[PDB]
């Protein structure tokens, strides 16, 4: 995290996994707690591999279209 | 011919952006309109459009001159 005197906060975050929400407490500031960690593991990976190949081909065919739409 | 070698070997992005912009033979109002937008991609797309327009106008002038001389 980096702090600046102009009121703008420059912070980098990295999402880890999805989770549920139990309850909300009247803030400020708001706080929340999670019951269990929501994770999913691949099963029957052949169809998943086919879908991943299709997704990769679609991304390859789509990344070369936005010439002036600010796309890397 | 002073720009025969003064433009080759140069890859400065802002310089190549505004060099044709001030080389673009149009009105001061159009120059200010070009200066209005600060997005490099759109401005250079406009530059290429102007270049293509000049090219096609030159082609039209050429072809009409030749054919009309021929039919004469």
């Amino acid at each position: 995290a980096m702090r600046l005197p102009d009121g703008t906060l420059q912070v980098m975050v990295e999402a880890r996994a999805r989770a549920q929400v139990t309850d909300y407490i009247p803030g400020p500031y708001l706080r929340a707690r999670g019951e269990v960690f929501s994770e999913i593991f691949p099963i029957d990976e052949a169809v998943v591999r086919v879908l991943v190949e299709e997704l990769k081909e679609a991304f390859e065919k789509y990344v070369a279209n936005h010439k002036s739409l600010r796309l890397d | 011919r002073y720009q025969l070698e003064a433009v080759k070997g140069t890859s400065d992005p802002a310089m190549l952006a505004d060099t044709i912009a001030y080389h673009a033979t149009w009105t001061v109002a159009e120059k200010q309109e070009i200066l209005e937008l600060t997005d490099l991609e759109a401005r250079l797309k406009k530059v290429l459009g102007l270049l293509s327009r000049d090219l096609e106008r030159f082609e039209l002038d050429k072809r009409v001159a030749q054919r009309v001389k021929e039919q004469m």
